[PDB]
């Protein structure tokens, strides 16, 4: 039954300057789990489609790095122990995306990260020519 | 002003209440500023005291007390080139380099060969 | 009611007694519309900081549920089963 | 001596505000979660470990929060705030016509207390001279000056700036560099006339 | 015959938990990593700092909640915010539990200059995977 | 010729207030300050009072440790410098009347 | 050719580097003052946080009597036994 | 309370190298440069020779943090191979799998 009456909306102001035009927001998620990456990218694409912007999904290959350690302590050169660090990439591109839309979307996603993931933003914005030229 | 601050802290203590939401404790963390500033520009703070690209790179104004042909000129020109190439150090450290070299060859001014 | 209709801004540090003594007057007067309005008071905006001390919150919830009981009671009991949260004192159960 | 009350499983109803009971990211809390979901290698003539002591569900990342309903709700909430993209811009050629000078930076975000990392300073930019020079002499001059910063197949000139630690400093230096490059390509010299 | 993060097979009167029962070559196959950070991934740095600091976290918390825990911990570091998850027994009183929770959280926040939170799940008796 | 959406300015707390107002309070759930498991879950007013005031006492204790031994928490590991996280120093300096 | 040499001179004047030619022993200075030294890089200055702070904190906290250090209890117990046995 | 006296000496060397890092760089430039006077090069040479001991960045070693083992230490992790294997087996760290490929 307890449903609030007056929703407190944050203040918003449309400043005098025009918003910046990002040509392409290309985000790259590095993870360790295919399933976690799939869940995160589904989250992201669903949020983007409900916000009303274009989307596209690619899957770069898996990168692995291994290095050999001595299995024992003192004297054993034949027997080694190995490891491998697997990083998995996922790309997500957004075209024709306004500056403030980028702000809200990046705030949303940056708060909605999981832990074991790294996120690389590449922002592409077009602008007019200078005046001195 | 002082008693205004006392009254303000009294009002704040009266306002203080327990939060009941993760969003509320996040609002608190952002209020004290421990939570990062999204978007992550990696430059929220550390502006280098409003320094400028030309102050970093163009050391011609810093290079005045020697002619434009000598070996000290050669060395200090290469120094300025390296300093401009290096983004890690600021104009303060760059002028520190330059003035230390100045002191070096001016206290070794006995040669000028 | 007009105070609740308008949005509130805190200015006086003595707003903690407001809540408690208001609900005391609510328990004295004993009116359902009065209870509705006094609930809407703190339920309007970011005014729920005025509850504060656990003693005043306890008195408020006690008298609130008491008047709601002593007003069918299906709406009242489901309100309670939804909004117990701490465990109240015996009085309210009585 | 003390006793623990039974979990919220029987208490939570089928109709329930999951986005409200899980506003933000949080642990699994099986006592509050009514789902009996188990995860673990089952033993022969056995089953996976119950959700009670299943710390592996905690080890794995957590996504109980932000249900589809929560995502929908927050998207309709933030729909009031997001703005609209200009409808006139609906193609790459039109965007590059309206704003030829492309510029892009980048930076990572990683778990930890510190946030700076020098890769924040780098910024690249691109512009094709097919429409900007409007002449031939300065065109040949600047294409002789630049060694590999151009691309004649796709017809784009690209230049990178990282000489300064600040992104704004790199931006300003890049724009001033382009300006001075155009100003110095405008003119010529006697050894350039004699070739 | 390798001895690495494994318990010897006994007559069958040794309760053992999942993580310490399973082998270290079954970690990615039938286990999860106790910690989760990006220092191990490419492009990140301070991985040594991450490792040393989280080891110190685990040590200090294990020794400031001694006798109550019965298994390894779960670390979860999302950007700035740090989260810890523990499984403890109902040995001592909720008074002491909350006091030590707040004390440790405050000290760790002051030390690492970082937002930290920790959660605990109570169990009457430590869950056993098998009797080895 | 060209239409551009105009820029807007937000506070660090405005987005969080939006996200919070987006979702209502949880029903049949103890305060967020209190734990979620049933054993620690305070099930009465006086014991809950004792519990959270013990939390506040532990906060005061941590303040005491930090202001009694600042040199341990003196290192500035976090990038953004925050005086609230820095140790507090109520130490009189050398004699100087001014 | 002189044309390409002066082209390189102009490119150097524009992009910052030296126009005048330079030997490898002279570019040594440029690249050395460009790249910072290993001695100054924090990779070497900070190899690990100080056992000083760590152990002093844990010792003071044991003296407070909150962190039951099993290793230290073991040690001091065997030392008590040794001093009892002479 | 460092691990041992060799770690103590190593940390002292590291601190000295850091606090004399920039100066050593500058005078090393002034030495290895060639077009300048060879007399000045020699001046800087005896300057470096008179610089104190434990000041060069070459005397330090990339030792381990836990076990103070100099050999078998990764520059990235800074941990000995043995302690790395220990933590990888105990699953303390994150994102490391056995290369059973
Ligand atoms: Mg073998
Ligand atoms: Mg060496």
């Amino acid at each position: 039954v307890d449903v609030p009456k007056d929703l407190t909306k944050p203040v918003v102001t449309i400043s005098d300057e025009p918003d910046i035009l990002y040509k392409r927001l290309s985000v790259l998620v590095k993870g360790h789990d295919k399933a976690v990456l799939d869940s995160y990218e589904y989250f992201a694409v669903l949020a983007a489609k409900e916000l009303g912007i274009s989307i596209k999904v690619h899957e770069p290959p898996r990168k692995i790095e291994r290095f050999t350690l001595l299995q024992s302590v003192h004297i054993y050169k034949k027997h080694r122990v190995q490891y491998e660090m697997r990083t998995l990439y996922r790309c997500l591109e957004l075209e024709h995306l306004t500056g403030s839309t980028a702000d809200v979307y990046l705030e949303y996603i940056q708060r909605n990260l999981p832990e074991g993931v790294a996120m690389e933003v590449t922002k592409t914005q077009l602008e007019q020519l200078p005046e001195h030229i | 002003s002082l008693w205004d601050v006392e009254f303000a802290k009294q009002l704040a203590t009266v306002n203080e209440q327990p939060l009941q939401n993760g969003f509320e404790e996040l609002i608190q963390w952002t209020k004290e500023g421990k939570l990062w500033e999204f978007p992550i520009n990696n430059e929220a703070g550390f502006d280098d005291d409003g320094s400028e690209f030309h102050e970093h790179i163009f050391l011609e104004k810093h290079l005045e007390s020697f002619p434009k042909q000598g070996p000290i000129r050669h060395f200090m020109e290469l120094v300025t080139c390296g300093l401009s190439k290096n983004p890690y150090l600021s104009v303060k450290q760059k002028v520190e380099h330059i003035e230390w070299f100045r002191n070096y060859f001016n206290e070794k001014k006995d040669i000028l060969k | 009611n007009e105070l609740m209709g308008k949005r509130f801004s805190p200015k006086d540090p003595d707003d903690d007694k407001f809540f408690q003594s208001a609900m005391s007057i609510c328990s004295s007067l004993r009116d359902l519309e009065l209870a509705y309005q006094v609930h809407g008071l703190l339920k309007t905006g970011d005014n729920w900081k005025f509850i504060g001390p656990d003693q005043h919150r306890n008195f408020y919830y006690s008298k609130f549920f008491d008047l709601i009981c002593l007003m069918q009671i299906d709406v009242t009991l489901k309100w309670y089963e939804d909004l117990i949260p701490y465990f109240p004192h015996s009085q309210t159960m009585i | 001596r003390r006793k623990a009350l039974p979990p919220r499983t029987e208490k939570m109803a089928v109709d329930q505000d999951w986005p409200s009971v899980y506003p933000v990211a949080a642990p699994f809390k099986p006592s509050a979660v009514p789902l009996p979901v188990r995860m673990g290698y089952p033993v022969k003539k056995g089953v996976p470990m119950a959700k009670e002591g299943n710390l592996e569900l905690l080890k794995i990342p957590n996504f109980l929060h932000l249900t589809p309903v929560a995502i929908k709700k927050h998207c309709e909430a933030l729909k009031d705030f997001c703005t609209e993209w200009p409808a006139a811009l609906d193609s790459d050629e039109k965007c590059e016509k309206h704003f030829p000078i492309e510029i892009d930076s980048t930076d990572y975000v990683s778990s930890g207390p510190s946030v700076r990392n020098p890769r924040a300073r780098v910024v690249v930019l691109r512009v094709k001279l097919s429409s900007l020079n409007l002449d031939d002499h300065a065109k040949k001059k600047l294409i002789k000056l630049v060694g590999e910063r151009y691309c004649k197949t796709t017809d784009v000139l690209t230049i990178k700036t990282d000489r300064c630690p600040l992104r704004r400093q790199n931006y300003d230096y890049a724009v001033y560099l382009l300006t001075v490059l155009y100003h110095e390509s405008w003119n010529t010299e006697e050894w350039e006339k004699s070739k | 015959k390798n001895r690495a993060a494994r318990v010897r097979v006994s007559k069958g009167d040794k309760p053992v938990t999942y993580e310490e029962a399973h082998a270290p070559h079954y970690i990615a196959h039938r286990k999860g990593w106790l910690s989760l950070h990006t220092g191990n991934l490419d492009g990140e740095d301070h991985a040594a700092e991450r490792t040393v600091e989280d080891v110190f976290l685990r040590k200090f918390m294990w020794g400031t909640f001694p006798g109550c825990l019965a298994d390894q911990l779960v670390l979860k570091r999302r950007g700035n915010q740090l989260e810890i998850c523990a499984v403890v027994l109902r040995q001592l009183s909720p008074h002491k539990y909350y006091f030590l929770v707040g004390y440790s959280e405050t000290l760790l926040s002051y030390f690492y200059k970082c937002p930290v939170r920790l959660h605990l799940q109570t169990v009457p008796s430590k869950v056993v995977y098998k009797y080895l | 010729e060209v239409v551009i959406p105009k820029k807007k300015t937000w506070d660090k707390v405005a987005v969080l207030q939006a996200l919070a107002s987006t979702v209502n309070r949880d029903t049949t759930a103890v305060p967020y300050v209190f734990q979620d498991d049933p054993y620690l879950m305070p099930a009465s007013s006086l014991e809950s009072r004792s519990f959270l005031l013990a939390k506040k006492s532990g906060e005061n204790v941590a303040k005491f440790i930090i202001n009694s031994y600042p040199k341990y928490f003196q290192k500035d590991i976090a990038e953004p410098h925050i005086p609230c996280l820095m140790p507090e120093y109520f130490e009189p300096q050398i004699k100087d009347i001014s | 050719s002189e044309y390409a040499f002066r082209m390189s001179r102009l490119s150097a004047r524009l992009f910052g580097e030296v126009t005048r030619p330079t030997n490898s022993k002279s570019m040594k200075v440029v690249k050395l003052f460009s790249e910072l030294p290993l001695a100054k890089k924090k990779e070497t200055y900070d190899w690990y946080p100080n056992h000083h702070t760590y152990a002093e904190l844990m010792q003071t906290l044991r003296f407070l009597g909150l962190y039951r250090d099993e290793h230290q209890d073991f040690m001091d117990e065997q030392k008590r036994l040794k001093k009892l046995r002479g | 309370h460092y691990v041992d006296w060799r770690m103590w000496r190593d940390v002292k060397r590291r601190k000295m190298a850091y606090e004399y890092a920039d100066e050593r760089l500058r005078i090393n430039s002034l030495r290895k440069n060639t077009i300048l006077p060879k007399i000045l090069q020699d001046v800087a040479d005896e300057e470096i020779a008179a610089l104190p001991r434990d000041s060069c960045p070459v005397r330090i070693r990339n030792r381990c943090v836990m076990t103070s083992r100099p050999r078998g230490v990764k520059r990235r992790w800074r941990l000995s191979r043995i302690v790395f294997r220990h933590l990888a087996d105990h699953g303390q760290l994150s994102g490391i799998q056995r290369a059973t490929w």
